[PDB]
RNA sequence: AGGAGUGGAGCCUGCGGCUUAAUUUGACUCAACACGGGAAACCUCACCCGGCCCGGACACGGACAGGAUUGACAGAUUGAU
RNA sequence: AGCGUGUCCUACGCCGGCAGGCGCGGGUAACCCGUUGAACCCCAUUCGUGAUGGGGAUCGGGGAUUGCAAUUAUU
C-alpha cells in the first residue's frame, strides 16, 4: 500500500533481511531472539543483558539502584 | 650526524655571529637550512656541543634558543673549516 | 601513588654485536700473477652506487646493501 | 624505528596544541589566536593590551 | 546460517566492494573508507595459518592487537587471540559473528563482585 | 590575503610581550628598563631604554649588531 | 581618483587627534573631504579564573580590549595625498590608504 | 513578611566507599565536592601490560682507517613492514 | 531581540522524510550568513481527569556524519 521502508520496526532483519512490521505477539518473539543471539555468541552487550547491568555504556556508579537490593 | 650536515651548520653560524632555533626536536627541517635537509634536532645538538667547550653563549626564551659566537669560536671554526684569515663574521665588519 | 619495582622480564635482550671482518676487499677481486683481475661478486645496475658496489651472494638471491634491490 | 618514532597523528586534540610561552597543554586560550595558557595570559595581559574595566 | 538471506557459500564469493550492501551503516562506511596495512597483514596471516593446517583440524592462533577489526566471512573458522590489554584471550570465529568487531569478544575488565563496605 | 583586525591588534601585543621577555633575560644586568616599537613603513625601529648605555652596544658596537640580527631571524623581518 | 584613508587605534584620544590633524590639513590645502565616520567600537572580551589551581571562591577576571575605527574620503591625486599623512605620525594609529 | 525552590522520583555529573593489572592524582565546615577551564575514544596521561630509541654534552684512557662506527633485502620471529 | 563569533561563518540552486549529500557564490566583515523572520507569548483544532494523547527513562532494528580508529552504543 505504498508505505516507505524506513517506517517499520524491523527493517533489514539479521536472519532473512526482509522489511516487515512485527506486532503484538511477534514483537516480543523477535526481541528474545535478538538477545539470545548475543548471549550464545558471547558479545559484550549480550553479557551485559545477561548480568542485568546496563547496555549503552552508562555510568553505573550512582544511578540505577532499583532492583538491586 | 652526517659530516655534510655538520659542515653546513658550522659554516652558516660563521657568516653571522648568531644562531636561532626552536626547541622542537620533531621538526623535520630547520628553516634557515632548507634545501640541505638538515633537521632541527641536529642544530640543537651541535650548538649544545659548541657551548660546552665555551666557544658560544646561549640565551633561551619562549621555546627559542639564541646562540652567539664568542672570541674562542671564530678562532676555532677558522681552523675547522680551513677558512682564509680574510673571512670575518658579518657581526664584526660594521661601524 | 607509590613506586613498585618489578624488573622481571624474559631474561634480558642482547644488542646485536657486529662481526669484525678483516680485509673484506680481498674477496671481491681475484688477482693472478699475470695482472688481470676477476670480479667474484655480481654488481648492481643502479645510479646511486653503480660502478664499484657489489651485491650479496646469498643462497637464493643477489642483494645490494645500499640499494636494497634483490634479484631472485 | 624511523618509520615509527613520531608517527602517531597529531592533527587535532589537546595533544596537538600547547602554550606559546611555557608549552603546557592544559587551559589554553585559542580565541583571537592568543595561544597562551590560562596562567600565562594573566601574566602578559597588560603587555598584550587587555584592561580590567568592569 | 545466512546473512540477510545470503549464506556463507556465496558470502565467500561476494566481492569485497559488494559486501557493503549487507553490513550496517558503520561497517559499510569503514569498508568504504578502506582497510589499511595492519588489517591486510592480519588477513594474510589468518589465510596462511588456515591453508597450512590439516583439513580436519583447527588452525594455529594468530594474535593481534587490532580490536577494531570487522569480522569478514574470510575470517570464519579462524582461531584468534584478541588482546584485552594484559593477556591475549582465545576467541574462535563462529558464523553469527560476521558482523561485530573483535575486541567485543575479549572483555577488558573484571566483572564486579562487591565486598564489605568500608568507610562509607 | 591578509588577516582580520581582531587578530592583528592581538598579534601586535604578543610580539611585543615576547620581545620584552627576551630583552629582559639578556640585558637585565645592564640596566634594562623598557622597550618601544615604532613601525615606520620603511624601517621598523626598536628603542631600548637602559642605564648603562655602553654595556648595551658594547665595544665597537659589537653587541647591538648581534641583537638586530638575532631579532629579525626570530620574528621573520626582512634584512 | 577616490582616496579612502582608514584609521584604527586603541587610544581614542590619540586617534581623534590624528584624525583632526588630517582633516585640518586637507582643509588647509584645496581639497574636498568626507568627514570622519565612526564605525562601531570593537570590544574583545576574555574572562578567566583568577586562581591558578581551582581552590578558592571562584572569582573571575574580566579582560577586554577596545578598537576604534574611522574612515575619511578624499578626491585628490596621490601626489597631493602623500604629504599630510607623512607630516603627522602617532604611535598606536594604523593609517591605511586605498586608491578606489 | 513572603516568592522560587533544594531535600522525595528518573537521569547527567563530581566525592567517598567497594572492585580492579590499573580503575593516576590534588583539594574535606563556612574557606573540598559541574573545582583543578578536569565535557579523558587515540594524543592529552601522570596509571597498568608490553616493546623500540638516546635525544648520555664535555674531559681523560683504550681500540681502530691492514677500518672506529652505520644502515639494510629475504627466511624465522614479532601485535607490528 | 540583544550580547557575541567567523578563513571557518555561510547565502543561492538540485536530490533526499530527515539527520544529510552535489555545484557555484559572498565574507579577513556596520560590506557576507543577516533587515540575525529565536523561544516563551499570541489565535484556531483535537484531547477530557485517567499513571491518560502527562512524562520521558530503558531497550531492539535500521540510516548518516567526525575521525587513522566510534565495538565499554562519539554525536
Ligand atoms: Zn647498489
Ligand atoms: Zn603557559
Amino acid at each position: 500500500y505504498k508505505i516507505p521502508d524506513w517506517f517499520l520496526n524491523r527493517q533489514k532483519d539479521v536472519k532473512d533481511g526482509k522489511y516487515s512490521q512485527v506486532l503484538a505477539n511477534g514483537l516480543d518473539n523477535k526481541l528474545r531472539e535478538d538477545l539470545e543471539r548475543l548471549k550464545k555468541i558471547r558479545a559484550h552487550r549480550g553479557l551485559r543483558h545477561f548480568w542485568g547491568l546496563r547496555v549503552r555504556g552508562q555510568h553505573t556508579k550512582t544511578t540505577g539502584r532499583r532492583g538491586r537490593t | 650526524m652526517p659530516k655534510k650536515n655538520r659542515i653546513a651548520i658550522y659554516e652558516l653560524l660563521f657568516k653571522e655571529g648568531v644562531m636561532v632555533a626552536k626547541k622542537d626536536v620533531h621538526m623535520p627541517k630547520h628553516p634557515e637550512l632548507a634545501d640541505k635537509n638538515v633537521p632541527n634536532l641536529h642544530v640543537m645538538k651541535a650548538m649544545q656541543s659548541l657551548k660546552s667547550r665555551g666557544y658560544v653563549k646561549e640565551q633561551f626564551a619562549w621555546r627559542h634558543f639564541y646562540w652567539y659566537l664568542t672570541n674562542e669560536g671564530i678562532q676555532y671554526l677558522r681552523d675547522y673549516l680551513h677558512l682564509p684569515p680574510e673571512i670575518v663574521p658579518a657581526t664584526l665588519r660594521r661601524s | 601513588k607509590k613506586r613498585k619495582k618489578k624488573s622481571c622480564t624474559t631474561p634480558k635482550k642482547n644488542k646485536h654485536k657486529r662481526k669484525k671482518v678483516k680485509l673484506a676487499v680481498l674477496k671481491y677481486y681475484k688477482v693472478d700473477e699475470n695482472g688481470k683481475i676477476s670480479r667474484l661478486r655480481r654488481e648492481c645496475p643502479s645510479d646511486e652506487c653503480g660502478a664499484g658496489v657489489f651485491m650479496a651472494s646469498h643462497f637464493d638471491r643477489h642483494y645490494c646493501g645500499k640499494c636494497c634491490l634483490t634479484y631472485c | 624505528h624511523q618509520q615509527l618514532y613520531w608517527s602517531h597523528p597529531r592533527k587535532f586534540g589537546q595533544g596537538s596544541r600547547s602554550c606559546r610561552v611555557c608549552s603546557n597543554r592544559h587551559g589554553l586560550i585559542r580565541k583571537y589566536g592568543l595561544n597562551m595558557c590560562r596562567q600565562c595570559f594573566r601574566q602578559y595581559a597588560k603587555d598584550i593590551g587587555f584592561i580590567k574595566l568592569d | 546460517f545466512t546473512y540477510r538471506g545470503v549464506d556463507l557459500d556465496q558470502l565467500l564469493d561476494m566481492s569485497y566492494e559488494q559486501l557493503m550492501q549487507l553490513y550496517s551503516a558503520r561497517q559499510r562506511r569503514r569498508l568504504n573508507r578502506g582497510l589499511r596495512r595492519k588489517q591486510h597483514s592480519l588477513l594474510k596471516r589468518l589465510r596462511k595459518a588456515k591453508k597450512e593446517a590439516p583439513p580436519m583440524e583447527k588452525p594455529e592462533v594468530v594474535k593481534t592487537h587490532l580490536r577494531d577489526m570487522i569480522i569478514l566471512p574470510e575470517m570464519v573458522g579462524s582461531m584468534v587471540g584478541v588482546y584485552n590489554g594484559k593477556t591475549f584471550n582465545q576467541v574462535e570465529i563462529k558464523p553469527e559473528m560476521i558482523g561485530h568487531y573483535l575486541g567485543e569478544f575479549s572483555i577488558t575488565y573484571k566483572p564486579v563482585k562487591h565486598g564489605r563496605p568500608g568507610i562509607g | 590575503v591578509q588577516i582580520s583586525k581582531k587578530r592583528k591588534f592581538v598579534a601586535d601585543g604578543i610580539f611585543k610581550a615576547e620581545l620584552n621577555e627576551f630583552l629582559t633575560r639578556e640585558l637585565a644586568e645592564d640596566g634594562y628598563s623598557g622597550v618601544e616599537v615604532r613601525v615606520t613603513p620603511t624601517r621598523t625601529e626598536i628603542i631600548i631604554l637602559a642605564t648603562r648605555t655602553q654595556n648595551v652596544l658594547g665595544e665597537k658596537g659589537r653587541r647591538i649588531r648581534e641583537l638586530t640580527a638575532v631579532v629579525q631571524k626570530r620574528f621573520g623581518f626582512p634584512e | 581618483h577616490r582616496i579612502r584613508i582608514t584609521l584604527t587605534s586603541r587610544n581614542v584620544k590619540s586617534l581623534e587627534k590624528v584624525c583632526a590633524d588630517l582633516i585640518r590639513g586637507a582643509k588647509e590645502k584645496n581639497l574636498k573631504v568626507k568627514g570622519p565616520v565612526r564605525m562601531p567600537t570593537k570590544t574583545l572580551r576574555i574572562t578567566t579564573r583568577k586562581t591558578p589551581c581551582g581552590e578558592g571562591s571562584k572569582t573571575w577576571d574580566r579582560f577586554q580590549m577596545r578598537i576604534h575605527k574611522r574612515l575619511i574620503d578624499l578626491h585628490s591625486p596621490s601626489e597631493i595625498v602623500k604629504q599630510i599623512t607623512s607630516i603627522s605620525i602617532e604611535p598606536g594609529v594604523e593609517v591605511e590608504v586605498t586608491i578606489a
